[PDB]
C-alpha cells in the first residue's frame, strides 16, 4: 500500500569488491527495489564511495504512493587488517596468540570497529587475545571476524598447532668414584620424547657441561681431581624451535684418595753449626683428609735421620761440619705418600 | 641476494659465493668463519675454498645468516641457514630384570649383554667386574669377557646386578637371592613458603640446583632462607619450579623437586 | 555635463614595450575623444618618457568646455628590475631565496614600489621573499608582480629546483676485531642518494677518517696497536654544491692480545759473595689485563732457579762462590709470555 514505511525498518549490506576497490549496497528486501535516478538492479547497489553520503529513491509495485528517499554512507573496510600468530616461541606449548595487524590506512575511525572470536568453545571480544594453559599437540581452529556498525563483513579462519615441551625425567641409579680419575654415572631413559641428554658435572669451584646420545645409559667420566666431590646434573633435552630442557635428575659422589702432588714454598735457612731450619707451605692438592709432613737428611746417597710432624717446622742439628747434606721432604696423607722434593744444603764448622 | 635454505641435521650443506675469488665467509654477529681457502675458528666444523663455503654436521647453533663477500667486497650474497629438527624418537626401555636364587655352596654364572667387554656392577655402588680382570677379591667372584661366576655364594651375595656393553647402549638386569634415597616431589603454592629438610645435624650442608647456582650464596636471584639443617623458600613464585639437590661432607643428600601449583 | 565632470574619473592602462622601451597609455573609454595639441586618436597615446608628468586634454562631441585637464605619471622601465635567486648553498635543500635588484636608478622615488611574492599558496609583500621546510628533490614554482603606487606595470615567474642533500643514514651490519692486528667492519648502504662514505676511528689518542667507494661494503682495519679500544663512526656524504653528510653510525671495539715486548734497563747489581740484586722497568707495551715478572736463573746452561714476583724486584741469594749465573726476566700480561731478557753475570767472590 504505502512505500513510506513499508522500507523504513530495511536493512543495508556493503560488499567490498577488491578488483574495482568499490562499495556495493544490497537490501535486505525478497521483492525488486526500482529506481530512476540510480542504477539498482535487483536489490543491489554498486559503485559508491566510502564515507560519502548518497540520496536513493525506494519504491515498490505493490506499494503504492507517496514515495520516498533513504540516505546511506559506506564505512566498512574489509581487507587491510591481516591476522597474524603473536605466539611467544618460549611458551608455544601452552599459549596461543592471535593479533590483527594493518598494512593500508583508511578514512574509518576506530570507534566504529570491533573484533570478535570464536575459537572453538570459546568467544573473545578484543583487538588480540592470547590464551593460556592449552594441551600440546592439540591443532585447533579459530575464527577472527571484524564487525562495522554491528554488521559481519570480515572474517578469516586460522589453524594453530601447539609445539614439543615438558621433557624427561631421567632416573640416575647411582653416580660413583671407585678411582682417583675415573666416576661411574648409570640412569635410566625417560619414557617421553627428547634429543640429546645434556649433563653437567660441577666440583666445589669449576663446572662443566656436555651431551650424550640417547641410547647409551651408563657413562664415565675420566680426569677427575682425586678426593673431590662432584655434584652431577642431567636431564633429557629436545629441540624444538626453543630449546626444552626438561626437570634434571641431581646425584654426587666424591672420589678416592690418591698421593698428593710436591710440597709448596720448600724454605730452608742457617741459623746455628749444624742447625738448620725447613719449613714449607701445604701442597696445593690434599688428596688425604690427615696431614703430615716427613723430611729425611741423607749424606752420601745414605740415609741417617728421619723426622716427622705435622707441621712442616723442623730443625736439623748434630751434623759434621761443612758436609753437603740432602733434605728430602715428602707429604703424608695417611694413605699414599706424595713425591719428595730434595734440596741440598751445606753446614757450617766450630768456632 | 637472500636466501632461505632449510636441509636436515647431520647434513654437509654447501653455500655458493659470490665470484671474484678469493672471498671471506662471516656471520651478522662478528663470529669469522673463513678467511680464503685457509680456516678461522675451528672450534665450528667447517670448510672453506677459495669461492664457496661447506657446513659440517649443521644443529642449533648453526641457524643464523652466513655472509659472503667477494675479493672486493663490492657484493654481497646472505643465506640464512636453519636448521628443522627430526622428528622426536622413543627410546626403547632396557630389559626388565630378572631374578635368580642360588643354594649355598654352589657357583653360578650370569650372562652379560652381547658385546665384550662386560661391566659388572652392583646396587650398593661398587665396581664388581671390568672385563676379565676381577675387582674386590674379597668376594671371591670371577669374570670373563662375555659372563659373570659367583664362586662359593655367601649370604651377603644376595643384591642386585647390572651388566653393560662397552659402549654401555645396552644393559642386563639381574637381582641374585640366595636360598639355605629417593627423590621427593613436593608441590608449593604459590606466594607461600616451603620448607625443605636437609641431612642430618652433623656437618654443614650445601645446595645447589639445575641452573648450577648454589640457592645460599649472596645476590641470588631468589629470596632464600639457609640454615644448617633446614631450608627455607619465601613468597613462592612460578620460577622456584625445579630441583633442589642438597648434601653435607659426609657423602649424603637429598633431592626435592620443587613444583609451584 | 562638462568635460571636466564627466572625464573626472577616467581610468589609464599603460603598456610597456621592450623594442622601443616605451609606455603607452590607453583611456579606459568607448567613446572615441580627440586632444587639441598632441594626436590621440583612438584612446592610446604613445611615445611617453618614464618618470616624467605629461599634461593630456580630454572632450567630446557630447560636453563642453572646459576641457578635461589628465596629468599622468610613467612608471620606470620594466628592464630595471631583475630577480635574483638569494638562496644559500649550505641551505640550499631546505630554503629558497627570492630578491628584486634595481641595477639601473631611476628618477622615480622608490617609496612608491610594491613587490607582490606567491609560491604556491602563500602570498607574501615584501622586497626578498624566503621560504623553508621544503622536501628535498623537489621543484617549485613560484610568480610576483611589481606594481608603482600599488598599479601593476610589472610580471615576472620562476622555477627552482631543490637540490639533493642529507644522505643516509647507513646501517652498520656488525664491527669487530677478531686478530691482533686486523678488524672487520662491515656496514650497509643507506637507501636515499649518496656517493661515498667516510669513516673514522678515535683512539685515546689520535682520530683518523678515511674516505670510502660507496661500492665498497666491508673494510678491515690493519696496523692497530694491539689490545686498544676504537671508536669507529661511518656516514655516507655526497658531492652536491656543498658536501652534504647525513647522520652518523658509531661502534667501539678493541683489539686482541699479542706478547709483550722485552723489559726496559734490566739492571743487575752485586749485593754480596753469594747475593745478587735485579730490576728493570716495566715495558712501554704491556698488552694485557695483568702485570707479573718471571724471572729464570741458570748455571751452567741448567735451570737452578725460578721465581715469580709482581714487581721487577729479585734478590738471588745462596748461590756458589765463583761461578757465573745466567738472569732471564721477562714480563707476562697473563695471556701471552713476551721475549726474556737474558744477562750473564760471574760471582767473582772467593769465600
Ligand atoms: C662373604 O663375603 C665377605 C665379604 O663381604 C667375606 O667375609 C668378610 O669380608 C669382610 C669385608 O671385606 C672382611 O672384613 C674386612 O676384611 C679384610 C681382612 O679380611 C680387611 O679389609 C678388614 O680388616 C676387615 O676384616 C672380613 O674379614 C671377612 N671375613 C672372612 C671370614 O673372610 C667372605 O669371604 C665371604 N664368604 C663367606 C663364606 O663368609
Ligand atoms: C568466512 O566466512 C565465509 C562464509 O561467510 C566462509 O566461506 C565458506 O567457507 C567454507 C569452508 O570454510 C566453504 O565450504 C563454503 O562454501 C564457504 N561459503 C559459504 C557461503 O559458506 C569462509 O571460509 C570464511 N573464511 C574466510 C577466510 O573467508
Ligand atoms: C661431511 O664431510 C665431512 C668431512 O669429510 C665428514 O665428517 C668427517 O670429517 C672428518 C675430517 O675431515 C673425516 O676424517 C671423516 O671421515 C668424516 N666422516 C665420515 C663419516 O666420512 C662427514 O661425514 C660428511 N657428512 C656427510 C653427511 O657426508
Ligand atoms: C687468510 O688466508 C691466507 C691464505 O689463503 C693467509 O695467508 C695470506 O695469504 C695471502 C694470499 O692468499 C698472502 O698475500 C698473505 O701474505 C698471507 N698472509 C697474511 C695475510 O698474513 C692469511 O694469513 C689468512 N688471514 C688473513 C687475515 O688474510
Ligand atoms: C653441534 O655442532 C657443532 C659443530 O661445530 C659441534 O661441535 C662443537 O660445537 C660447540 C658449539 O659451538 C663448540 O663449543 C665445540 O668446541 C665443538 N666441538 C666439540 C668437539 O664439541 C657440536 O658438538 C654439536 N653439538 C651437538 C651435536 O649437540
Ligand atoms: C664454487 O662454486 C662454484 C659455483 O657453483 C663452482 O664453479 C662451477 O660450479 C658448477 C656447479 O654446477 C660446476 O659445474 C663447474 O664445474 C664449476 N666451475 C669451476 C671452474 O670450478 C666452483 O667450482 C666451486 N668451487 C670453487 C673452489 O670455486
Ligand atoms: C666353584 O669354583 C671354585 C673355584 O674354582 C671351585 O673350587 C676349586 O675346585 C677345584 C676343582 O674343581 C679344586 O681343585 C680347587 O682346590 C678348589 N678351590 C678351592 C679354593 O677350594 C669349586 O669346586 C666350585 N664349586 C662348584 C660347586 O662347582
Ligand atoms: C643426538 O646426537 C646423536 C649423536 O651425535 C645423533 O646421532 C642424533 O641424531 C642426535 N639427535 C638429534 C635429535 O639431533
Ligand atoms: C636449556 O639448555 C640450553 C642450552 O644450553 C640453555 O640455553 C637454556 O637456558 C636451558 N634452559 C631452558 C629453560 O631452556
Ligand atoms: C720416620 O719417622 C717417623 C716417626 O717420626 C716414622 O713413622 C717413619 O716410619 C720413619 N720413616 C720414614 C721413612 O718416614
Ligand atoms: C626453506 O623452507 C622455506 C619454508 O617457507 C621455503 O620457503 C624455502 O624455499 C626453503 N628453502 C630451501 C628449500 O632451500
Ligand atoms: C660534512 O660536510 C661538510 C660540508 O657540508 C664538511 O665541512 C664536513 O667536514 C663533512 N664531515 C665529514 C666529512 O665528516
Amino acid at each position: 500500500p504505502t512505500c513510506d514505511e513499508k522500507y523504513a525498518n530495511i536493512t543495508v549490506d556493503y560488499l567490498y569488491n577488491k578488483e574495482t576497490k568499490l562499495f556495493t549496497a544490497k537490501l535486505n528486501v525478497n521483492e525488486n527495489v526500482e529506481c530512476g535516478n540510480n542504477t539498482c538492479t535487483n536489490n543491489e547497489v554498486h559503485n559508491l564511495t566510502e564515507c560519502k553520503n548518497a540520496s536513493v529513491s525506494i519504491s515498490h509495485n505493490s506499494c503504492t504512493a507517496p514515495d520516498k528517499t533513504l540516505i546511506l554512507d559506506v564505512p566498512p573496510g574489509v581487507e587491510k587488517f591481516q591476522l597474524h600468530d603473536c605466539t611467544q616461541v618460549e611458551k608455544a606449548d601452552t599459549t596461543i596468540c592471535l593479533k590483527w595487524k594493518n598494512i593500508e590506512t583508511f578514512t574509518c575511525d576506530t570507534q566504529n570497529i570491533t573484533y570478535r572470536f570464536q575459537c572453538g568453545n570459546m568467544i573473545f571480544d578484543n583487538k588480540e587475545i592470547k590464551l593460556e594453559n592449552l594441551e600440546p599437540e592439540h591443532e585447533y581452529k579459530c575464527d577472527s571476524e571484524i564487525l562495522y556498525n554491528n554488521h559481519k563483513f570480515t572474517n578469516a579462519s586460522k589453524i594453530i598447532k601447539t609445539d614439543f615441551g615438558s621433557p624427561g625425567e631421567p632416573q640416575i641409579i647411582f653416580c660413583r668414584s671407585e678411582a682417583a680419575h675415573q666416576g661411574v654415572i648409570t640412569w635410566n631413559p625417560p619414557q617421553r620424547s627428547f634429543h640429546n641428554f645434556t649433563l653437567c658435572y660441577i666440583k666445589e669451584t669449576e663446572k662443566d657441561c656436555l651431551n650424550l646420545d640417547k641410547n647409551l645409559i651408563k657413562y664415565d667420566l675420566q680426569n677427575l681431581k682425586p678426593y673431590t666431590k662432584y655434584v652431577l646434573s642431567l636431564h633429557a633435552y629436545i629441540i624444538a624451535k626453543v630449546q626444552r630442557n626438561g626437570s634434571a635428575a641431581m646425584c654426587h659422589f666424591t672420589t678416592k684418595s690418591a698421593p698428593p702432588s710436591q710440597v709448596w714454598n720448600m724454605t730452608v735457612s742457617m741459623t746455628s753449626d749444624n742447625s738448620m731450619h725447613v719449613k714449607c707451605r701445604p701442597p696445593r692438592d690434599r688428596n688425604g683428609p690427615h696431614e703430615r709432613y716427613h723430611l729425611e737428611v741423607e749424606a752420601g746417597n745414605t740415609l741417617v735421620r728421619n723426622e716427622s710432624h705435622k707441621n712442616c717446622d723442623f730443625r736439623v742439628k748434630d751434623l759434621q761440619y761443612s758436609t753437603d747434606y740432602t733434605f728430602k721432604a715428602y707429604f703424608h696423607n695417611g694413605d699414599y705418600p706424595g713425591e719428595p722434593f730434595i734440596l741440598h744444603h751445606s753446614t757450617s764448622y766450630n768456632s | 641476494g637472500f636466501h632461505t635454505i632449510n636441509a636436515t641435521w647431520w647434513a654437509n650443506i654447501t653455500l655458493v659465493g659470490p665470484p671474484d675469488t678469493p672471498v671471506t665467509w662471516y656471520d651478522t654477529q662478528g663470529l669469522w668463519f673463513c678467511n680464503g681457502s685457509r680456516v678461522k675458528n675451528p672450534q665450528i666444523r667447517h670448510t672453506c675454498n677459495d669461492q664457496n663455503l661447506t657446513l659440517i654436521h649443521v644443529n642449533k647453533t648453526y641457524e643464523r645468516t652466513y655472509m659472503g663477500y667477494n675479493r672486493q667486497g663490492t657484493k654481497k650474497e646472505d643465506y640464512k641457514v636453519v636448521v628443522i629438527p627430526p622428528p622426536p624418537a622413543t627410546v626403547k626401555p632396557q630389559p626388565e630384570p630378572e631374578y635368580v636364587f642360588v643354594y649355598m655352596g654352589e657357583n653360578k654364572t650370569l650372562e652379560g649383554p652381547p658385546g665384550t667387554p662386560v661391566t659388572w656392577f652392583n646396587q650398593d655402588g661398587k665396581k664388581f667386574c671390568e672385563g676379565e680382570k676381577v675387582l674386590h677379591p674379597e668376594f671371591n667372584h670371577t669374570c670373563d669377557k662375555q659372563n659373570l661366576i659367583l664362586l662359593f655364594v655367601n649370604f651377603t651375595h644376595d643384591g642386585a646386578y647390572l651388566g653393560y656393553n662397552h659402549q654401555g647402549t645396552q644393559r642386563t638386569h639381574y637381582e641374585v637371592t640366595v636360598l639355605d634415597i629417593e627423590a621427593m616431589l613436593v608441590t608449593v603454592t604459590a606466594g607461600s613458603n616451603l620448607t625443605l629438610v636437609g641431612p642430618k645435624a652433623e656437618g654443614k650442608v650445601t645446595w645447589f640446583d639445575g641452573d648450577l647456582k648454589r640457592p645460599c650464596e649472596p645476590n641470588y636471584r631468589l629470596r632464600h632462607e639457609c640454615n644448617n639443617q633446614n631450608l627455607t623458600l619465601i613468597n613462592v613464585t612460578k620460577d622456584y619450579e625445579g630441583t633442589y639437590y642438597g648434601t653435607n661432607d659426609k657423602d649424603e643428600g637429598k633431592r626435592y623437586r620443587v613444583k609451584v601449583n
